């Protein structure tokens, strides 16, 4: 199966360093483009780092360019991040996630379970209206996301994704370019949108389908996330 | 040899239309279908996808 | 682009790097068209065979690598897929001289594919297989498959000379060269003969393509 | 009784024949000329390229080439999506399921091997190896996820349950080897060409064939169904195309022309039906116009003689692959 | 003088002919793309521009007899003759380099990628030497008076005779009697007309070459270490004819080259 464990961390002076790592198992992990995306403590997710199948591109978020360095070890299959100078801001729950770019492909598909580090004391903004949505099993809900600038390029493509972060567990992909059902997601979930809005729909709500949902653009680096909206039974 | 005059019987007892009735249906599909061929009717560079 | 086209291109890229090396490391093989009827000696005409559709041994020789194909044991219209060796260097076509009924079935088939479209240009490393049983055998039947034309001395070293001829007598054409070798199962180095061979057809295609021929 | 059963066909043939199809499209305006260019050049195959397939979403196409490469591109960026290695370069067909999510392929190994594209790892991989034909395998062809039509030089077609991996029909009848296949729009039924100069239509459900057809005086290299499926066009190698009709149960057309002198490698007609579009020895892909049997164009970019070609799904473009290792797309 | 206009615009025309026939050739056949005949082409730019840009103004000095012109544009003209002239000996050593390879490396010319990269590296090494060995003249090296354009540096003439004319001209010899010996060889260690006919082309292409060069150089090199100056002319004229015969015995005896002429 399918696995990315994190290790490394939980507690560092500031002005301290510490390498992550992230161990694939059970996928062809050269072929897969690797991301960082941190969570702080009751706080939504935030790209960190990219870096592409071959190591040919890389990227950093502007919180966090200079300091922290990613790298990629193919025949050990495994994923680093260096970080130095450690900063209050950098207390965060750090995931590793994989991603796959060709046509039709899955991008954001699989994420690890997450490793803490606790530091002890233009852009394109996604905008989630609401915050806490009370739901009752059975009924239809609609959760939506904005965007500032427009999500449809000329290709055609509407380059929306959704997340869904359930109470103790990392988040999961539901819909990627704004309509595809991701695999092993039910169909009830559907997702919809035009340019600038869009929206998550659920038809038969579950006992499995509480948590936070996250909507993510991914037109143009850094990669944004919206401040997700909670749903409670 | 058996099987193969078996064969001959079945293929032989089929029901045929005459050729001009074909003919005549064929055309008709290809006039029912000639706007929506591009390679036909050539489309305009806007629409191509290949342009 | 998008930044996912832009990944897309890249991986596009590796896969491109993917297949030019594989073609450098394909590019360094001899392809070779492995060829008689059944019981010549194409299955041991080499000790090295490393490896019922198409059966393909190879060896290494003197840093060449050489990809030998019997194509016997297809048993289907030949003339439908013989074009896919098409580039081969060159043809290794085996006949059985102790086998004096099947002697007319590999000079027809010697024919078929000396004449071939596919092959008016490619050399053919012409073996003629169990000589020491040959010379055993001719005392007995002197004169039992070319019965019109043969009116020459019986000894080893004639009748062999005559049978040579005769598969040599078919290449209507200029640009190819027939390289007859005789072998014998029991013990002999086939590998140099191949290897002296594709040289020699190497240098003349070179040499063609320069223009000195 | 054979002899007396075979005349009675002819005669019940003939008794069908009251006008030609010439005749009756007598007085239609001629196509024109049709005038094609090679807006995309695939590039990246290192050795002869035997065939190709467009998948259903006439976007993503998938090449088979000598060199043990199966490649599925990116027509309209040209981006190659996979390189997939064959265990045997002696590849001599591919197929692309409708849905996408498989290609299959075989050749002189007697197997048609099938590729599962859509992993929860990033690879491909091989799914089934479908053994049981004795000879080369010359066309296979998806009817879905779980089933295979492959024809091959033993002389047979089968049809095959992909999930168990076992022959469900096998399809006898021609005596000589099977070349090509082409299943129908409703899947129900499919032709076959051979070189036996013969083409069968068979029943896939209950494993017969229902008609023969005749005419050619060579191998039958290629053939194709009509978008409605009550017609077929064959490509020989006696430097003919014809068109049947399985209704009127014979030839209806002839597409030749005296300065053609060599074999037609494939066939595929346009969505319409109109333009019959055929590979050939010559270097060259010829646009014939189906009805009127008068040479309307032709594709004329490469340099070894044109092996397969496609036509796409929404009819938008059309692919040719070659013997000089390049695809090209026209329009 | 009038009378050498026509006698050296015909020699001007049957240069530019034959090379641009060659060049025509070898861009339409798609058999004839391969990498000694773009070494071919090679030579057949560096004759066509010896051809197009040098000699008409060499007929401008003969019926002339005295330069009208800049200095600067003397300078041009004599760096230009330098340039061209041993940009085409160089692609002559080249190619006895490249049918060196064909014999004593079958399976290394055989490789495509190896061959396009050994190739393309020929190339620019001729082209870029040529440059580098005519580039002096450009510095004002040479001591032209205003009425005349001529070359009047006895030292920058012998040290780029050598570069230019007499190391190619030794390897070439070298490398042609190696391919003869090696013929020999595989010839004494085995229809039979090609092998004479190799023998022939070496020995015709080793012949022009000796002929319509070395009396030049070698005129050189004895004047800076009396002759008449008519002989000198038709010397430096020998040379120029040089660009003029390398097309015909390069390609006309192929046989593919000729289907490309035909047709
Ligand atoms: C009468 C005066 N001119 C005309 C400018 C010359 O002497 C030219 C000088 C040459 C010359 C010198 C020294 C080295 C060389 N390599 C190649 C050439 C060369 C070409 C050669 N050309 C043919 C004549």
């Amino acid at each position: 199966d399918v696995q990315l464990v994190e290790s490394g961390g939980g507690l560092v002076q500031p002005g301290g360093s510490r390498k992550l790592s992230c161990s694939a198992s059970g996928f062809a992990f050269s072929s897969f483009g690797m991301h960082w995306v941190r969570q702080a403590p009751e706080k939504g997710l935030e790209w960190v780092a990219y870096i592409s199948s071959g190591s040919g591109t890389i990227y950093y978020a502007d919180t966090v360019k200079g300091r922290f360095t990613i790298s990629r070890d193919d025949p050990k299959n495994t994923l680093f991040l260096q970080m130095t100078s450690l900063r209050s801001e950098d207390t965060a729950m750090y995931y590793c996630v994989r991603s796959i770019y060709y046509y039709g492909s899955s991008p954001f598909d699989f994420w690890g379970q997450g490793t803490t580090l606790t530091v002890s004391s233009s852009d394109i903004v996604m905008t989630q209206a609401t915050s806490s949505v009370p739901v009752t099993p059975g009924e239809s809900v609609s959760i939506s996301c904005r965007s500032s600038k427009s999500l449809l390029h000329s290709n055609g493509n509407t380059y929306l994704y959704w997340f869904l972060q359930r109470p103790g567990q990392s988040p999961q992909l539901l819909i990627y370019r704004m309509s595809n059902l991701a695999s092993g997601v039910p169909d009830r979930f559907s997702g919809s949108g035009s340019g600038t809005a869009f929206t998550l729909t659920i038809s038969r709500l579950e006992a499995e389908d509480v948590g936070v949902y996250y909507c993510m653009q991914h037109l143009e680096y850094p990669l944004t996330f919206g401040a997700g909206t909670k749903l409670e039974l | 040899a058996r099987k193969l005059v078996e064969q001959l019987k079945m293929e032989a007892n089929i029901d045929r239309i005459k050729v001009s009735k074909a003919a005549a249906d064929l055309m008709a599909y290809c006039e029912a279908h000639a706007k929506e061929d591009p390679l036909l009717t050539p489309v305009p560079a806007s629409e191509n996808p290949f342009r | 682009l998008s930044a996912e086209d832009k990944a897309a291109v890249e991986r596009s890229k590796m896969i491109e790097k993917n297949l030019k090396e594989d073609g450098i490391s394909a590019a360094k093989d001899v392809k070779l068209l492995l060829l008689g009827a059944d019981n010549s000696g194409k299955s041991t005409i080499v000790k090295q065979m490393k490896i019922t559709g198409i059966v393909e041994t190879h060896f290494t020789f003197k840093n060449l690598h050489f990809r030998l194909f019997d194509v016997g044991g297809q048993r289907s219209e030949r003339k439908k897929w013989i074009h896919c060796f098409e580039d081969v260097t060159a043809i290794i076509f085996c006949v059985d001289l102790s086998d004096y009924n099947r002697m007319h079935e590999s000079l027809m088939l010697f024919d078929s594919i000396c004449n071939n479209k596919f092959f008016i240009d490619t050399s053919i490393i012409l073996f003629l297989n169990k000589k020491d049983l040959f010379g055993e055998k001719i005392k007995k039947s002197p004169l039992t498959i070319c019965f019109p034309e043969y009116t020459g001395p019986n000894t080893y070293e004639d009748a062999a000379a005559y049978i040579q001829a005769q598969f040599e007598s078919k290449n209507r054409s200029p640009n190819k060269e027939i390289y007859c070798h005789m072998t014998c199962a029991t013990d002999t180095n086939n590998a140099q003969v191949i290897f002296d061979a594709v040289t020699d057809i190497i240098i003349a295609n070179n040499l063609r393509g320069c223009g000195l021929y | 009784e054979a002899e007396q059963l075979k005349n009675q066909i002819r005669d019940a043939r003939k008794a069908c024949a009251d006008a030609t199809l010439s005749q009756i499209t007598n007085n239609i305006d001629p196509v024109g000329r049709i005038q094609m260019r090679t807006r995309r050049t695939l590039r990246g195959h290192l050795a002869k390229i035997y065939a190709m397939h467009w998948g259903t979403d006439s976007r993503l196409l998938v090449s088979a080439s000598q060199d043990g490469k199966l490649i599925i591109w990116d027509s309209y960026t040209t981006n190659k999506v996979h390189a997939i290695p064959l265990r045997s370069s002696w590849v001599m067909t591919c197929a692309y399921a409708p849905s996408g999510n498989y290609v299959a392929c075989g050749g002189l190994d007697n197997i048609c091997s099938i590729y599962n594209l859509k992993t929860r790892e990033g690879n491909v991989r091989v799914s089934r190896e479908l053994a049981g034909h004795t000879g080369y395998l010359s066309c296979c062809r998806f009817l879905d996820d779980n089933q295979i039509v492959t024809s091959s030089g033993d002389t047979t077609c089968a049809l095959w349950d992909i999930e168990t991996g076992q022959q469900t029909t096998t399809f006898t009848g021609h005596t000589g080897d099977v070349m090509s296949l082409s299943l129908a729009p409703d899947t129900r039924l499919f032709v076959s060409g051979a070189c036996d100069a013969s083409a069968k239509l068979w029943d896939v459900r209950e494993g017969m064939c229902r008609q023969t057809f005749t005419g050619h005086e060579s191998d039958i290299n290629a053939i194709c169904f009509f978008p409605n499926g009550n017609a077929f066009a064959t490509g020989s190698d006696d430097a003919t195309c014809r068109l049947f009709d399985l209704r009127a149960d014979q030839e209806l057309m002839t597409y030749s022309h005296d300065n053609i002198i060599c074999g037609i490698t494939s066939v595929s007609f346009s969505k319409s039906g109109r333009l019959l579009l055929a590979g050939y020895d010559d270097f060259n892909c010829n646009v014939w116009d189906a009805l009127k049997a008068d040479r309307a164009g032709v594709l004329a970019g490469h340099d070894n003689r044109v092996s397969c070609l496609g036509v796409t799904d929404d009819g938008m473009a059309v692919a040719t692959g070659s013997w000089d290792s390049f695809l090209k797309i026209w329009n | 003088y009038n009378y050498y206009a026509t006698l050296l615009t015909l020699l001007i025309a049957v240069i530019v002919f034959g090379n641009v026939l060659v060049c025509m050739a070898v861009s339409r056949e798609k058999a004839l793309q391969t990498t000694t005949n773009y070494l071919i082409v090679s030579l057949a730019v560096a004759d066509l521009l010896v051809a197009t840009l040098v000699m008409p103004w060499v007929v401008y000095l003969e019926v002339v007899g005295e330069w009208k012109f800049s200095r600067i544009h003397c300078d041009i003209f004599v760096t230009l003759d330098v340039m061209m002239c041993t940009a085409s000996i160089l692609n002559l050593c080249a190619i006895s380099i490249d049918r060196y390879t064909a014999v004593a490396m079958p399976m290394l010319y055989n490789t495509r990628y190896s061959s396009k990269r050994r190739v393309t590296v020929m190339i620019s090494i001729v082209w870029v030497l040529s440059f580098t060995i005519s580039c002096p003249l450009l510095f004002g090296l040479n001591n032209a008076d205003q009425n005349e354009c001529i070359i009047a540096n006895p030292a920058f003439v012998v040290y780029s005779s050598i570069v230019s004319f007499y190391v190619p001209f030794i390897v070439t010899l070298l490398v042609y009697i190696k391919i003869y010996i090696v013929l020999r060889r595989r010839r004494k260690r085995v229809s039979q007309q090609k092998e004479k006919k190799a023998t022939q082309m070496l020995a015709i292409v080793l012949g022009v070459f000796i002929i319509c060069w070395l009396p030049f150089f070698i005129t050189h090199i004895l004047n800076i270490h009396n002759i008449p100056p008519v002989l000198y002319s038709a010397f430096t004229w020998l040379g120029y004819v040089n660009s003029a015969v390398n097309p015909i015995i390069y390609t006309t005896f192929n046989i593919e080259f000729r289907k490309a002429f035909l047709k």
